[PDB]
């Protein structure tokens, strides 16, 4: 049987300071016991001073980040270049993820 | 939902329906009325899968109430039961069937007769002097076989129903938290508040 | 006959131009935007004295920060209001925030030209959409059935509109208070209305940042009418 | 006359009157100018107001980081077409990781407008567009007419009194094409061009709308006190 | 590339006339004469094979068509409209009847189904009525022999005998004099040939006349043996020779 | 009367006047030609320089279908593009199913049936273009010309637009004076001349010559645009012949 | 007068669009003829290449529908090709579904039923063409069946179509009145083609070169068109007797 | 496009009438008269055939009186083909109601359904209305004997006696004159035939011209019987009442 | 599907199909609505051109939508059934989802919305019907009377009439109805409703129908004799 999911490993970490925030991730990409890449960026600048990472199954992670980046683009078009606040971004990402409630994006996301 | 009984006597139909609503480990409620008035002289009790039971009952209720306004007329218990049966018989070959068993107790104002219909989730209709759904019938039908007479009064019907409830309280494993009893006669539907 | 989406030789859509004529026949609606709020007022125009005038709902809430007044075939506005309210609430659901007044107006206006042979004809109603958001502050928009919308410092629509707009031309300045704007709407309504203006045949409303969109009570409007009469008599 | 009831009908001389009437809506629209050098491309648009209380109708729409247009005619039709361009620009990026070529963008607009001219029930688009962009082959300026005809140009103008600005550009051709690595001088030439289409009214601070795209310049729109420099 | 004619092309005029039906009836009037006569032991239907050219092989053009083994049809009016109706009539006899009940429909019900198709062309979107009148002769076990006329309107009437098309008025008067309720099939064929001779101008023989009967069961025409209940088709198209034989005793 | 107001209506003549009106749009357009040579075809077109502001060599009119077919048209330019877009879909589905690139006669009928379909209903307008197209297939070179009616034939030379009569006269001389045939490089030069000669009908505005060609020897049977030195050589040859 | 624009009845009971489609039939100004031999069916048609720029090899109104069926069209080429493509599709689909080659007369009926629909349904116009189908059918033998814009169709012993059809028709009528048979009593198709050309020459009163004619021949199990050189051979034989 | 040829069958005139409905009613005014008369112990349906020919096979013929179920019948005036479309729909609605509720359909419910179908053709779809007016004669256990009529507008009303088709003005005056509430079926039969006999455009009223039917609760043991009269039985009732 | 735009704007800004639908309402029999202090009364005209009618089974002019709301109308009868059916369905659908019967205002707004939709949908004409919708909201004793019309506008009325000669009866009501003191009792309200109809009806009691709706689903239709007593009392007082 075809299994649509995989596990590309990795680990990510968000920490919120007083007037800053960090989003860290390791750069290793794996499948089973093989290393795919020693430097495959996982944490992305999405514009509007938001950083994002969708760690787990890298194909679903890339798909989600790509869709959110695009969501930011269309948020500018549709609402007069308004800055997407982090709380708004979060709610938008909930709807992206829940949209595939019955065929999930196999990732733990942090912004 | 567990126990629903029906008994048709001389001049009325009596429906007894358990009050317990249990989900898994806990008894969430002990005062649940497992019945809907479809028309002034027709009452439907129901039991089956959670959600499906009420959704189906209220759906039938809305349709019979819609008929009553359109024609300014009450459908006979026979007609309401045939409508209900068809809905269930349609249901059983659906994507997701209604898992609901019903008793329809009604007083036919034209014929001046009480009528009790037993319909299961497959759409299996039968007119009976007394009926039950699920495990209730296993205990109660033998009692009713022994003690029933067609010319019984409503008070005799209620005493016979107490004897059914006592037997169920003695021998069934689940605590169904007693029954709400309702009488359907020429004057309409009323609830026996002390049972 | 002829296509519903047909261009005239001058380069205008016949149906859109004819719907604009229907809007001219409608009751007057006036909007005035200030730095203290936006005021929306309407002529009710009851067709008979037996008609209970409080049931005439020509001023309408879209969200807490967005109000709306209408003029023309007011039955056509119900599906536009419905769309606006849904758009406002739906955007709050997706983004956890109030929706921009411009973005709301743009959403309403997207319905306008969805007609052909979709709905069978344009809307026969113009809207004054007033609101407040954090980005562009207090705003008043005029939403037509052409699909176009203009922002306005002040605007009149309906039967008395060109008369009212010339009056708003002179009277409006950037330093208007809310109380001044209220009286100014009442003044210009009284001027262009056929029947004598009172609390039962005219309605006021406003939208402020603090309190949001509020339709005024008849008792509150009555006091502002009495205040207007005295200040006109004062010189 | 008898052959102008719908877009599906040719006249006896081979004309589509509904398309020509749509073309007329553009001439009624406010003037907008487009021009470019080898490094940058500039849109200059005279915005129109309803009256003194009203705002000035926005003429320039951004399609991507490297492309956008100015409109003249029905603004709702410019919104539909710009949204279509936004999507096509976006599809090129998502699927091919490729910025959409300005020439190919024109071809897409042409074909979208065309379908409305050959089928019954629909109407032509009632708007003209000036698309500017910077892609892998440098700066570009396009003129879209709702007949379907799209034309790559060094400079142009569309709208009311646009023939004045178009003549100026036709004289200035050899000068402004050489304005490389100097955005302010290219905008000046565009502002001087659009001035040839003015009568009675002059360029005020909330009247004028300018946009620019170029080599190391994203498509950005300048309105309000941002264009006071060029008045 | 759209069918935008979702509206009726047949509508009521101020006088209450359905114009397109009347005009269809006018087309039927111009058409060649065909007739039907019902006997006690059979029905006969007949028409003139009006050949469009002498180079044309008029045998290939069948104006008289078998619908079921016991039902036949003939027409007056537009031949192509008739041909497609015969295709639909044959099919509806199977789909709406034989595949349900395992037997062929009775004459009246098949007629009803044809009538329905013609009525729908009189009310549906983007179509004109059929420009034909049909004469459908048939037999079934419980109704016996029967003859029906079907008009462009969808209306149908049972007849003892009738004619439609060119010389119908004269032909119907001729049949009124000759018809009685004691006619044998041979007598009806003889009367059919006499009636049809009046409306024909040119040659009058088996090659220019098409004539079929609904009569006795023909087990010889069945094609197989071994089922006592299947006794063979009651419909039979008379040959060119069989017609000429009866024209000598005319 | 009223027979010319709706497409797909036969006049009492037996004519579809809306198609004949489409032809007028074609006759109004710029001149385009096609020349069949020994092992290929050559397409050329007149591009009117409306203004100095038009960027030279940029507003390309000739279109490629698949990799082996060239298309040029006169009339309503968008209608031509729509037809070529369809042609590309037809050529793609043909190659997808049958593997081989679409033969030119096969491709011609695909355009022919599509254009003809736009004369069958009142809900669509006929095409306002005559399209000259062709290329090299397994059976050799083929040139076609396709009208608003859906009518098309094979050609030795083809011409359409405002300068068609002038062009047709010139093409007819080439057919008479070269029965053994014309070379691909010759056909490019002659195509340039014929567009220059046909420009006397559109003589008010100056123009820009555009040529393309498919030839078995010169382009490996692929459609290519004539560019640079070979284009300038053809322009010089054309300029010399008019003087 | 919109009863003349679409296919609905006029007060007289007429379909004017059908009648005007018949007139479109003669727009090409080409005359066709079809005759039957013992073993064959021959169809000839005038070929007119007015333009010198035309490739004469591509100018044709005879179509190979299937291996056994040929079709000559009288009418404009776009409608002719519309009808050709459909007939080819129908003939191929028939073979696939029913497991034997579509008979000529059945294809004719099918195309006629399609033509009928255009006369009844308003959105579809009639095709302005007359379709003459020819084959050597395996059951019926040499076969000529003709369809028109009305949706009429019938078998023929011989036929002619075009502006001067009546002249050709009477010429053929008079020959068959002499011979008293339904066909050309001739063994080889080559001589049946010679008959066809000869009787068109007599009927039209014009001489033909090789490039003025176009010939189709149906034999058992194939239909084929003759080349210019095959026709030349035919013309030489006619002249030599 | 197609708009050019659209009659627009579902529009108001300036006066607020539906053109096609009015013209359909004009069509119906030329159709053979049908009369319904309701008595205390039954209903009569009488109707005049339109196409007198001696060669029409009358005993197997049905243009006027149709059976919807065992309890309900209709008399038709207008296009027979149109009526048959509606009749087969009404026959199905009756059986759908029987299948659902296990009770025969009440007369008004069946009538309303058909009337609603007719209404639909006047408000949407762009099609011509049905050129038919029905007289419904029926029985149910709620209202007993009922007479209704529907027309192409989709409006229906109940009646004690009613005519549709030709000469209804004259027919309705004669019925209004001689009808009484305590009337019986045998009297109503006589009234129906006398009314047709006077309003008919023909020279004389004969058996071969009529379709006749009764719905009686005068079957064996309190049931309801629908009698569609045979030609000979119509001939007998014409002699009995004294018309021939 | 049939998509044709039947309701469209004309050069003067009018939608003729909507206005011609109002002419169908003008043709319809007169209907009147009068709300008292603790009741609403719906009066309706029955034209006496139609005798030999069966008044038991003929569709009555006032229709119950639910047990607490009624709908009368003027205009095309066949069109009114469609609105009544949709309203009845929506009334049960409201009870099913909201667990509460409709308010009179809600039901009016729904019926009005259906009427509006038919003025800008392809392939349909407007309803040739205006309605009077009357009743009492659940657990409320304030009377409600609303009017709708083909365009889809709706509004609340102290008293209102629609249909033929509605101009005359509206004239009557405008002078006879006092807002400060409405008909205090059922008797007074029915009397004023009958009086107003007697201006137009021009015949005794067979041509008038009255339906009284009271709070808590108390709806009753008056008989001929009960109405005829009001007709007798009005004209005996008038002779003075
Ligand atoms: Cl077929």
């Amino acid at each position: 049987q075809f299994n649509p999911y995989g596990d590309n490993g990795g680990t990510i970490l968000g920490i919120a300071g007083e007037d800053f925030a960090v989003l860290a991730g390791d750069t290793r990409n794996i499948t089973d016991y093989s290393i795919n890449s020693r430097y495959e960026p996982k944490v992305f600048d999405c514009g509007d001073n938001i950083v994002m990472s969708a760690n787990g199954f890298a194909a679903d992670g890339d798909a989600l980040v790509k869709r959110f980046k695009n969501s930011v683009k269309w948020y500018h078009f549709d609402h007069n270049d308004k800055k997407l606040s982090i709380n708004s971004a979060a709610r938008n990402i909930q709807h992206l993820l829940y949209g595939k409630r019955f065929f999930p994006y196999y990732v733990h996301t942090i912004i | 939902m567990d126990i629903i009984l029906g008994i048709r006597v001389q001049d009325s139909v009596i429906l007894a329906s358990s009050k317990a609503v249990t989900r898994g480990i806990s008894v969430l409620k002990d005062s649940d009325d497992k019945t809907r008035q479809l028309s002034p002289h027709t009452l439907m009790s129901f039991a089956g899968e959670a959600g499906d039971t009420v959704q189906f009952a209220e759906y039938i209720q809305a349709n019979i109430q819609l008929y009553s306004i359109r024609e300014d007329y009450e459908l006979s218990p026979q007609a309401v039961s045939s409508f209900v049966r068809q809905e269930l018989a349609k249901s059983i070959r659906s994507r997701r069937p209604y898992q609901v068993n019903v008793l329809i107790g009604g007083y036919d104002k034209k014929k001046n007769k009480p009528e009790l219909y037993q319909i299961d989730y497959l759409g299996t209709k039968v007119e009976l002097p007394y009926g039950a759904h699920g495990y209730s019938g296993f205990y109660t039908f033998s009692l009713l076989d022994h003690h029933y007479r067609p010319d019984m009064t409503t008070e005799e019907g209620l005493d016979l129903l107490k004897l059914c409830v006592q037997e169920l309280e003695k021998r069934m494993p689940m605590d169904f938290k007693g029954v709400i009893v309702k009488i359907v006669d020429k004057d309409g539907i009323r609830q026996v508040d002390d049972f | 006959d002829r296509g519903v989406s047909t261009f005239s030789p001058e380069g205008r859509l016949f149906q859109v131009e004819y719907s604009l004529e229907a809007i001219k026949l409608g009751s007057t609606a006036i909007g005035i935007a200030t730095k203290e709020g936006v005021v929306l007022g309407v002529e009710k125009r009851a067709t008979s004295p037996l008609l209970e005038s409080d049931s005439i709902e020509k001023i309408v809430e879209i969200d807490r920060h967005i109000g709306c007044a209408m003029s023309g075939l007011t039955a056509d506005a119900r599906s536009m209001i419905e769309h606006a309210r849904t758009a406002a609430v739906t955007h709050n659901l997706y983004y956890d925030e109030d929706i921009n007044v411009e973005s709301l107006t743009q959403s309403v206006c997207d319905l306008a030209l969805r007609f052909g042979e979709l709905m069978s004809r344009p809307f026969g109603v113009a809207l004054l959409i007033a609101g407040h958001d954090a980005d562009d502050g207090y705003q008043l928009f005029h939403a037509e059935p052409s699909g176009t919308f203009y922002r306005y410092n002040a605007k009149a629509i309906g039967s008395g509109s060109e008369g009212a707009q010339a009056e708003l031309l002179n009277e409006w300045h950037s330093s208007l208070t809310l109380k001044e704007a209220e009286l100014l709407v009442l003044k210009i309504l009284k001027q262009v209305m056929e029947e004598k203006l009172d609390e039962n045949n005219a309605q006021l409303s406003c939208i402020t940042k603090q309190d949001g969109f509020k339709i005024y009570d008849n008792e509150k409007t009555a006091e502002l009418i009495k205040e207007l009469k005295e200040k006109e008599a004062a010189e | 006359n008898n052959y102008d009831g719908d877009t599906v009908t040719f006249s006896p001389t081979g004309r589509l009157f509904q398309v020509e009437y749509a073309l007329e809506a553009i001439k009624q629209g406010s003037v907008t100018v487009g021009l470019r050098s080898n490094t940058h491309a500039v849109l200059v648009a005279l915005k129109r107001n309803a009256d003194e209380l009203s705002s000035y109708q926005k003429k320039i729409i951004k399609c991507d980081e490297h492309m956008g247009l100015s409109l003249a005619g029905l603004a709702p039709d410019a919104r539909v077409l710009s949204n279509y361009l936004r999507q096509q620009c976006n599809y090129s990026s998502l699927v091919f990781n490729r910025k959409l070529a300005v020439e190919r963008a024109g071809h897409l607009l042409c074909d979208k407008a065309q379908k409305n001219t050959q089928s019954y029930g629909g109407r032509p688009y009632g708007v003209g567009l000036l698309i500017i962009g910077y892609d892998k082959s440098g700066a570009h300026l396009l003129e879209f007419q709702p007949s379907g005809n799209v034309t790559e140009l060094y400079g142009t103008a569309i709208g009311a009194r646009s023939q004045g600005a178009k003549t100026y550009l036709e004289r200035t051709l050899d000068t402004f094409i050489k304005i490389d690595g100097n955005p302010d001088e290219l905008i000046k030439a565009g502002v001087e061009a659009i001035s040839q289409s003015l009568r009675d009214e002059s360029l005020t601070v909330d009247n004028l709308s300018i946009a620019i795209v170029g080599k190391d310049t994203p498509f950005t729109i300048y309105d309000g006190e941002a264009v006071a420099k060029y008045i | 590339m759209t069918d935008r004619y979702s509206f009726s092309l047949t509508t009521f005029s101020p006088s209450g006339k359905l114009g397109q039906i009347d005009y269809a009836l006018t087309a039927v009037k111009q058409g060649v004469t065909s007739l039907g006569i019902k006997a006690t032991n059979g029905v006969v239907i007949a028409t003139e094979k009006k050949s469009s050219s002498p180079l044309a092989m008029s045998e290939t053009l069948s104006k008289v068509s078998l619908l079921t083994p016991d039902i036949g049809a003939v027409y007056s009016g537009m031949g192509p409209d008739y041909r497609v109706l015969v295709d639909k009539s044959r099919k509806v006899a199977h789909t709406s009847y034989k595949r349900i009940y395992g037997e062929y429909p009775p004459t009246k019900l098949l007629v009803s189904e044809v009538a329905k198709i013609m009525q729908e062309a009189t009310q549906s979107g983007g179509v004109r009525p059929f420009g034909v009148s049909l004469l459908i002769a048939g037999h079934d076990e419980f109704n016996g022999f029967s003859l029906y006329q079907v008009d462009p309107s969808g209306s149908y009437f049972p007849w003892k005998a009738t004619a439609i098309g060119k010389g119908s008025v004269a032909a119907k008067t001729f049949l009124e004099k000759r018809w009685n309720d004691e006619l044998e099939l041979e007598d009806a064929i003889h009367i059919a040939l006499l009636t049809l001779k009046e409306s024909v101008e040119g040659e009058f023989n088996g090659d220019t006349i098409e004539l079929a009967i609904i009569g006795d069961e023909n087990p010889d025409l069945l094609g197989y043996t071994g089922i006592p209940t299947d006794k063979g088709p009651r419909f039979r198209k008379l040959t060119s020779q069989e017609i000429n034989d009866r024209l000598e005793a005319l | 009367t009223g027979y010319d107001l709706s497409n797909s209506v036969f006049s009492p003549d037996g004519r579809n006047f809306q198609v004949e009106y489409a032809v007028k749009a074609v006759e109004n357009g710029t001149t385009s030609i096609g020349i069949k040579c020994n092992d290929g075809v050559v397409f050329a077109v007149e591009k009117l320089i409306t203004s100095k502001l038009l960027v030279p060599q940029k507003n390309v009119k000739i279109q490629v279908v698949d990799r082996h077919i060239g298309c040029v048209y006169s009339g309503l330019i968008p209608d031509g593009r729509h037809l070529v877009n369809r042609g590309r879909e037809e050529a793609a589905s043909f190659k997808k199913l049958y593997k081989t690139p679409i033969p030119i006669p096969a491709f011609a009928d695909r355009l022919g049936q599509y254009v003809q379909a736009h004369t069958l209903y009142n809900s669509v307008r006929p095409f306002g273009v005559s399209t000259i197209f062709g290329g090299v297939d397994k059976n050799g070179a083929h040139l076609y010309m396709l009208e608003p009616s859906g009518s098309y034939w094979g050609y030795k030379g083809a011409a359409t637009g405002k300068g068609r009569q002038s062009a047709k006269a010139e093409l007819e001389k080439l057919v008479d004076h070269h029965p053994e045939g014309l070379s691909a490089r010759e056909a490019v030069k002659q195509a340039a001349k014929i567009i220059y000669l046909a420009h006397e009908d559109n003589k008010e505005k100056d123009f820009e010559l555009e040529i393309s060609w498919c030839s078995l020897s010169e382009t490996n049977g692929l459609h290519k645009f004539v560019k640079g030195d070979l284009l300038q050589e053809a322009i010089d040859f054309a300029q010399k012949e008019i003087n | 007068g919109y009863d003349r624009h679409i296919t609905i009845f006029s007060p007289e009971g007429r379909l004017y669009q059908v009648e005007y489609a018949f007139k479109a039939t003669n727009q090409t100004n080409i005359n066709s003829l079809a005759v039957r031999g013992k073993d064959c069916t021959v169809v000839i048609s005038q070929k007119k290449v007015p333009d010198k720029l035309l490739d004469p090899t591509t100018v044709s109104y005879i179509f190979c529908i299937s291996r056994t069926i040929g079709m000559v069209v009288n009418g404009p080429i776009p409608d002719a090709r519309n009808a050709a493509l459909r007939a080819k599709a129908e003939a191929a689909e028939f073979r696939y579904k029913y497991g034997y080659d579509m008979p000529c007369d059945v294809l004719a009926k099918r195309m006629a039923n399609l033509s009928q629909i255009y006369t009844q349904r308003a959105y579809m116009r009639p095709l302005g063409v007359i379709l003459t189908f020819v084959s050597v059918d395996e059951e019926l033998g040499p076969s000529i069946y003709k369809t028109d814009p009305a949706g009429y169709y019938v078998g023929y012993k011989a036929t002619a179509t075009g502006p001067k059809q009546q002249e050709i028709t009477t010429n053929l009528e008079n020959h068959f009145k002499k011979s008293k048979i339904d066909h050309i009593n001739e063994e080889s198709w080559e001589k049946v083609v010679e008959f066809a050309i000869t009787h068109m020459i007599d009927a039209l009163g014009t001489e033909f070169s090789k490039n003025d004619l176009e010939v189709g021949v149906a034999t058992k199990d194939k239909f084929f068109t003759l080349s210019a050189e095959n026709i030349e051979e035919r013309l030489v034989a006619i002249a030599e007797q | 496009g197609s708009r050019r040829y659209d009659s627009r069958t579902t529009i108001f005139s300036p006066e607020g009438r539906l053109y096609q409905v009015e013209y359909a009613l004009e069509s119906i005014s030329h159709a053979g008269t049908a009369i319904g008369i309701m008595a205390s112990d039954g209903i009569v349906l009488a109707a005049e055939r339109k196409v007198t020919s001696t060669l029409l096979e009358q005993d197997t013929s049905t243009e006027k009186l149709y059976k919807l179920n065992d309890k309900i019948a209709v008399a038709v005036a207008g296009l027979t083909a149109d009526a048959e479309i509606l009749i087969n729909t009404a026959r199905i609605h009756a059986q759908n109601y029987l299948k659902t509720y296990n009770e025969d359909i009440p007369v008004e419910i069946l009538v309303r359904r058909l009337s609603d179908i007719k209404q639909g053709y006047t408000q949407h779809g762009g099609l011509r209305p049905f050129g038919v007016s029905f007289i419904y004669a029926g029985y149910d256990d709620r209202y007993g004997y009922q007479l209704y009529t529907s027309n192409p507008s989709g409006n229906y009303t109940g009646w004690k006696a009613i005519s549709v088709g030709a000469n209804t003005s004259a027919a309705q005056t004669l019925l209004q004159m001689d009808y009484k509430d305590d009337m019986k079926v045998d009297d109503a039969i006589e009234l129906a035939l006398k009314t047709l006999s006077k309003t008919t455009d023909s020279s004389a009223l004969t058996y071969d011209r009529l379709e006749f039917a009764t719905i009686r609760k005068g079957a064996n043991d309190g049931e309801v019987y629908q009698k569609i009269f045979k030609p000979q039985e119509i001939k007998d009732i014409l002699v009995k009442t004294g018309i021939t | 599907g049939y998509d044709r735009a039947l309701s469209i704007f004309s050069p003067d800004g009018h939608i003729f199909q909507v206005e011609y639908a109002l002419e169908a309402v003008k043709r319809g029999t007169c209907a009147v609505g009068v709300k008292g202090k603790n009741c609403v009364v719906l009066g309706c005209e029955r034209r006496s051109t139609l005798k030999l009618q069966d008044t038991r089974i003929t569709p009555s002019k006032v229709s119950k939508i639910d047990s607490h709301v009624v709908l009368s109308f003027s205009g095309l009868n066949a069109d009114s059934r469609i609105l009544i059916e949709k309203a009845r369905v929506e009334a049960q659908s409201h009870r099913l989802t909201l667990e509460d019967p409709v308010t009179v205002e809600y039901l009016t707004r729904y019926v009005a919305g259906v009427q509006q939709r038919y003025t800008q949908s392809g392939g349909v004409r407007p309803f040739g019907v205006s309605t009077l919708i009357a009743g009492f909201d659940p657990r409320d004793d304030e009377p409600k009377l609303y009017q709708t019309e083909p365009s889809g506008i709706y509004s609340s009325w102290s008293a209102q009439t629609i249909g033929r000669n509605s101009k005359t009866v509206r004239e009557f009501l405008e002078k006879n109805y006092d807002r400060k003191e409405p008909p205090a009792t059922v008797e007074e309200c029915v009397k004023l409703t009958v009086r107003s109809l007697l201006e137009v009806v021009q015949t005794g009691a067979k041509n008038i129908e009255i339906t009284v709706v009271k709070p808590d689903s108390d709806i009753v239709a008056l008989s001929s004799e009960e109405i005829n007593q009001y007709v007798t009392q009005i004209e005996q007082e008038k002779q003075e």
